[PDB]
DNA sequence: CATTTTGCAATTAGTACTCTTAGCTATGAG
RNA sequence: CUAAGAGUAC
DNA sequence: CTCATAAATTGCAAAATG
């Protein structure tokens, strides 16, 4: 049963990642629901015979004072887990459906293993729901708190407005991000959305620099 | 893996099945000579192999005047003078243990430990 | 003691332009190289006639 | 390609 | 170097008829499985047979080189780990005196 | 003081610098890069000196990794578009049965390793059992295209004769010589793969050979030779068909080898290489 | 390492077993193939102690005549820690019930594998012939194929002591020894996510691999 | 002076000896691998690291024992020009030559040379120089100073070439 | 150009004139007085056309000004009164 | 639905000096 | 004059 | 007799299958 151990461990790390990109995104997340435990884990996510499961492991976030303020254009998001290893056209077409019966722009797909390409395709939904794919295996580690990654902060509209405003630039000119980067994964970026990066410099204490998502 | 060849047409004999003694029975391939098999072992692989670093050793090996004298006792002549060189097996992992021949007797001693 | 030959003399083993070198197995090699490949470049008398 | 940048292919 | 010298090659056939007579088994008879412990004989690269006695040959080619009958310039080994013996006499070799 | 050794060209002095090569009718096994699906390469650059001196470069070649299971050996002929598997050859040159390739390639019985790992090219010529067959199956892959099926065994017989291995002999009735040669390389090939032995070095001194004055003149003038007799056959061809008068003197061109030799002399470029005739340098005399 | 295991060395033994990759090759000495027409007796007298024992604990009657023998290492199980169970469980769940699988005990003077092929329960007149190629085919696979511990990617992996500055608690910056691992090879996405070590500080050469997992910056 | 020069040979007499009992346990197969090499690659790093600590000892002997009024120890003192490494080689011991990172290769047939024994792992046979300049070179030393210096020519070439490109 | 020109009351450069604009000044200013422009500050013999900029410079007289070109095309007009020389 | 496999040439430290050789070969026809 | 080549300096 | 011509990087589109 090591097996077991060591797969209910993995998730666990990933539903703490989890946790901290939907908190990190600017939505209401309590710490409490970070911290969580190893045992009071093992017991609300995990039944009595040992076995995980993912159906009453899906949650949903909403978004905090701070970012409605600042984001008047975006609502509730939802964060799905698939059981199965193999995710099949079914399940994702009933995950899709859901999100937009229930009027979600951004909701997080998680899968196991692999995604097929026949539902690859229909992952972009009807705007402006938005499906994101992550791997479990992938979400075991955060990568935003290596000391190596700066802090990455989204910017409004407005503030990229007054950016390009103040330091005359284009689109272009500005150092670009992969729409594929782990970071702009995690934060959910969207091309033309610029990020603020903190960084600890060695010749002045703090340094920002601003990428924008290609 | 001490294979053989058939005597009819010197070609190679392979392992088969039989099933009235359930028995290992090699056979020819293209004359179909039968004959028993002296041990049941048909394939050996040696993934380390011990043997073929004492290779080349001949009756007259002393003669070659660039491998060196040695005066280490001869486990059957206890004699001195001999003639020594490292392994033959010139893999990059092999030990640098030494190996001698007495020019008297021609036995092939290591200097090794764990083995005595 | 298994020796088969003897060299005629270990001088022997530098070129034409390294024997004029005076003590060259008191030299850095490159050194010895420099002159060697400076000698060729040296003003003497290359023919009597 | 080419030989450089067989082919393609061959 | 100083003393080294470069051979300008010399007809084989000399070195061949020598090895013939001096018991050089033809290499269209060598049936190995009755001869396993043979030295094969190369001469400028051509393999030309195989001798059973390699110590004597040698000590004879080595004199007959050594009295004048063999041009110097070819060149004698005797691998005894191999077991081989190449004798060169072709053009371009490198040799100094000892 | 003066030592002699150089040529006067035009009145200038040039000296032919020993061009250094790797030697001829040596075998050299070398280990090849992992990626490629050769491991290891045995060759051999014949050449007959008393011949037409020409250069053909036999390699033995050892495809699959360690970890590949299906280790055939294939020889590269030359004028052959593949690269035959040499037990194809073997049973070419006369010998069929499989323990008489094996005795001509492995010379010890007890060694069972160089046994398994020959097996795959036995294995894999099991489908021919007769030198015609053998023979037929080289001049099916023969590059040539222009002979018929029963001559092909005839063409391959050609190929197997003045141009593999042109050093050992260039007539017939020495199939036996060749086919141990091919055995030998094999041997050298395996034991190099099996680590019995370390690869060639390709920079010992002893494989290298100095082309001196004699032996560069010998092959300029070969050529240039041939390119004198080649003019003599046409114009007498000419004069023959045109039932012309025929003269010596307006046969030979002595402007051709005189020219040729002292324009390869004149200039370093050796032929029609570069630099193997240079201006001897007289600043110094030991320069 | 995990700051809380920072100088525990057998910890960061473990851990180095861990991430070490580890092939059959290594651990194998020898193999063999045997022509044992009965899976209940075995000709070869010196294993035969092993079969008293499992099929005195234990499906034999469809097995293929033809036996598949490994002879492994001692020092290889030594400076590893590697078992004949863990190996025998590794091969058995990688090949499923098609290939039986025995092996000696550990504190046995020699480590042995016998497997055999199952036999299907449809007649076949002409893989009886090929079956031995076939079993050849299999330890083929079974050398380099299947991983018994570690993650791909790490050739090899060697435990050196640094020395880091960390900040006291009385207020002075301290030489605190700490126990390190470079790896050679790269495989950061599965060695990071192994548990027990520091998440946050790994580092790598290959920027390459920082880039496309970390991030641009 | 004498009692340096005594004390230097000694150095370099109980490197040698070292090097022996190395070459003896390595012999004897009680020599463990280093973790992560194998047992040539420990054998030849524990070779090399106790010539090169027998050269640096000698040297700093030699520049112990060198009064403040010679005139290589105050242009060195200086920084204009020399090290120590520099009074080693002149003073002390030239050390040990090295091609490609490893000690001096055996171009023939498992020999360095034709004036040394098959298999012959001692310092001197594979490229150990234990004569300062000063003492000056054995042939056989001289030929491998030879090699080391050409290797180091070879690389000064292939170095500027690839670091013009690389600054380009 | 209008567009382009920033107007004086919000320009956001550095009031120092950089070691370029301080070597371009120099060059013109010298190489106009090798061609006989007119000379704003008194000579205390100096003939070096060189030094003639340094002096001019010293006591601010050279009526140039610098058009800073910011990367988006915008400009700005410092002139070389207002300019400090610090290094 | 899942792999899979294969064949090779162009471009790659700066300058700087001196000297040597050669420029479609031979044959037809106006 | 051009091109090619060789040797050479740092 | 003289002019005119005989190391290491890259950068993939096929073709085959079950
Ligand atoms: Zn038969
Ligand atoms: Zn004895």
């Amino acid at each position: 049963d090591q097996e077991n151990e060591r797969n209910i461990s993995r998730l666990w790390r990933a539903f703490r990642t989890v946790k901290e990109m939907v908190k990190d995104r600017g939505y209401f997340i309590t710490q409490e629901e970070v911290e969580l435990p190893l045992e009071d884990f093992k017991a609300k996510y995990c039944d009595s015979m040992g076995r995980p499961q993912r159906k009453m492991m899906s949650f949903q976030a909403n978004p905090t004072e701070e970012s409605i303020s600042k984001f008047p254009d975006m609502g509730s998001l939802w964060v799905e887990f698939c059981d199965e290893p193999s995710v099949g056209v079914k399940t994702m077409k009933t995950f899709v459906i859901h999100i937009q019966e229930k009027n979600f722009q951004t909701g997080i797909f998680v899968y196991q293993n692999n995604i097929t390409p026949s539902a690859m395709k229909l992952v972009p939904s009807i705007p402006p729901a938005t499906i994101e794919t992550f791997n479990e295996a992938a979400l075991v580690v955060n990568i935003t708190h290596h000391e190596l990654v700066p802090k990455h902060i989204r910017l409004s509209s407005d503030e990229k407005r007054e950016l390009l405003k103040r330091y005359r630039l284009k689109e272009s000119q500005l150092p670009r991000i992969q729409r594929a980067d782990p970071v702009a994964l995690y934060l959910g970026l969207k091309r033309g959305e610029v990020v603020k990066i903190i960084r600890k410099s060695e010749t002045s204490g703090r340094y920002a620099s601003y990428r924008i998502c290609m | 893996t001490t294979f053989r060849f058939c005597r009819d047409c010197n070609n190679m004999l392979y392992p088969r099945e039989d099933k009235e003694n359930n028995r290992l029975l090699f056979e020819c391939r293209t004359c179909s000579y039968v004959e028993e098999a002296g041990s049941p072992l048909v394939y050996r692989h040696e993934l380390i192999t011990n043997i073929g670093e004492t290779a080349g050793v001949v009756q007259d090996i002393g003669s070659d005047p660039t491998l060196p004298r040695s005066d280490r006792e001869c486990p059957k002549c206890h004699s001195r003078e001999n003639v020594f060189f490292q392994s033959q097996q010139r893999r990059k992992d092999t030990s640098m243990v030494l190996f001698f021949v007495c020019l008297s007797c021609s036995h092939i001693f290591t200097s090794d430990q764990k083995n005595k | 003691t298994t020796f088969t030959h003897c060299e005629i003399h270990p001088s022997m083993i530098l070129g034409v332009a390294a024997s004029i070198i005076p003590f060259p197995d008191h030299n850095q090699s490159p050194r010895n190289t420099y002159q060697s490949a400076m000698g060729k470049q040296a003003m003497g008398v290359f023919l009597t006639n | 390609t080419x030989p450089g940048v067989t082919x393609p292919g061959v | 170097s100083l003393m080294s010298c470069i051979s300008v090659g010399t007809d084989p056939m000399p070195i061949i008829t020598f090895l013939s007579e001096w018991g050089m088994e033809p290499l269209e008879d060598y049936v190995p499985h009755q001869s396993p412990d043979a030295t094969r004989v190369f001469v400028n690269g051509v393999w030309h047979g195989v001798h059973r006695n390699p110590a004597r040959l040698m000590e004879t080619l080595r004199t007959l080189r050594r009295k004048g009958d063999i041009n110097p310039e070819v060149s004698m080994i005797r691998d005894i780990r191999e077991k081989e013996l190449k004798i060169f006499t072709d053009a371009g070799r490198v040799y100094r005196p000892l | 003081f003066d030592m002699g050794g150089y040529f006067i060209i035009n009145g200038s002095e040039k000296v032919l610098i020993a061009q250094e090569r790797s030697a001829g009718n040596i075998v050299q096994v070398f280990k090849k890069a992992a990626p490629s699906p050769i491991s290891h390469v045995a060759e051999i650059r014949s050449a007959l000196e008393k011949g037409s001196r020409f250069i053909s470069t036999l390699q033995v070649k050892l495809y699959g990794r360690e970890g590949s299971s299906a280790r055939t050996i294939k020889a590269t002929l030359p004028y052959i578009k593949q690269d035959i598997p040499i037990v194809i050859i073997f049973r070419a040159l006369g010998i069929i049965p499989d323990g008489e390739i094996l005795e001509h390639i492995c010379y010890d019985v007890n060694d069972w390793q160089m046994l398994e790992m020959l097996k795959p090219c036995v294995e894999d010529g099991f489908v021919i059992q007769d030198r015609e067959t053998a023979l037929d199956f080289i001049g099916r892959r023969g590059t040539a295209l222009g002979i018929k099926k029963e001559k092909r065994i005839q063409y391959a017989k050609d190929i197997l004769q003045k141009e593999f291995l042109p050093h050992i002999t260039q007539l017939e009735g020495f199939e036996s010589r060749k086919a141990f040669f091919l055995g030998y390389m094999i041997n050298r090939l395996l034991l190099c793969a099996l680590d019995r032995k370390d690869q060639d070095d390709r920079d010992h001194f002893g494989k290298k050979r100095l082309d001196l004055a004699g032996p560069l003149l010998a092959q300029l003038f070969k050529t240039l030779f041939k390119k004198l007799t080649k003019d003599i056959f046409r114009y007498m061809q000419r004069t023959v068909e045109e039932a012309h008068d025929f003269n010596m003197k307006l046969a030979i061109n002595a402007k051709t080898i005189t020219s040729g030799l002292k324009y390869a002399l004149a200039t370093g470029n050796w032929g029609e290489r570069a630099g193997v005739s240079q201006v001897l340098n007289r600043y110094t005399y030991s320069s | 390492l995990e700051p809380g295991h920072a100088a525990d060395q057998e910890q960061a033994k473990l851990i180095r077993s861990a991430i070490e990759h580890t092939t059959l090759k290594s651990v194998t000495i020898a193999s063999e193939i045997y022509y044992d027409p009965d899976p209940r007796s075995t000709v070869i007298p010196e294993d035969e102690e092993i079969i008293q024992l499992h099929f005195s604990l234990l499906s034999f009657d469809q097995q293929s005549p033809w036996l598949l023998r490994l002879e492994l290492d001692r020092a290889a199980m030594n400076d590893k820690d590697l078992t004949m169970g863990q190996v025998g469980e590794r091969i058995k769940q990688t090949f499923k019930n098609d290939l039986f699988v025995i092996w000696s005990e550990d504190n046995d003077e020699k480590l042995i594998i016998r497997c055999r092929v199952v036999r299907p329960k449809s007649l076949d007149a002409e893989t009886e012939a090929e079956e031995d190629h076939m079993l050849k085919k299999i330890e083929n696979t079974m050398l380099e194929n299947i991983t018994l511990r570690g993650v791909e990617n790490i050739e090899r992996v060697v435990m050196m002591k640094y020395d880091r500055k960390v900040p006291s608690p009385t207020g002075e910056y301290v030489k605190e020894p700490e126990w390190v691992l470079e790896t050679d090879g790269v495989n950061l996405s599965e060695v990071m996510t192994v548990p027990g070590i520091d998440p946050t500080r790994i580092y790598t050469n290959s920027f390459i691999d920082i880039m496309e997992v970390l991030g641009i910056e | 002076d004498g009692p340096t020069m005594r004390e230097i040979t000694e150095t370099i007499a109980e490197a040698k000896k070292k090097v022996l009992d190395v070459t003896k346990e390595a012999q004897a197969n009680l020599l463990t691998a280093k973790h992560g090499m194998t047992l040539r690659e420990s054998f030849e790093d524990n070779v090399v690291r106790f010539l090169n600590e027998a050269r640096d000892k000698a040297g700093r002997l030699a520049e112990v024992n060198l009064k403040d009024l010679n005139n290589v120890k105050q242009m060195v003192m200086a920084g204009s020009k020399g090290s120590f490494i520099n009074i080693a080689q002149m003073s002390a011991c030239v050390g040990q030559q090295s091609v490609e990172g490893k000690r001096i290769a055996f171009g023939f047939v498992d020999r360095t040379l034709p004036h040394f024994s098959k298999d012959d792992y001692s310092p001197e046979s594979k490229g150990f120089v234990e004569n300062s300049y000063l003492r000056g070179l054995t042939p056989q030393e001289f030929f491998f100073h030879a090699m080391g210096g050409r290797e180091g020519l070879i690389d000064t070439a292939v170095k500027t070439a690839e670091t013009g490109y690389i600054q380009r | 150009l209008k567009e382009k020109a920033i107007p004086k009351d919000q320009r956001a450069t550095t009031p120092y004139m950089t070691k370029y604009e301080r070597a371009r000044i120099l060059g013109t200013r010298a190489l106009q007085i090798s061609m006989n422009a007119p000379v704003f500050v008194d000579l205390e013999g100096e003939t070096d056309p060189l030094r003639i900029a340094m002096k001019e410079l010293a006591e601010k007289k050279i009526p140039l000004v610098i058009r800073r070109y910011l990367p988006d095309g915008s400009f700005e007009d410092w002139s070389v009164e207002e300019l400090i020389v610090d290094l």
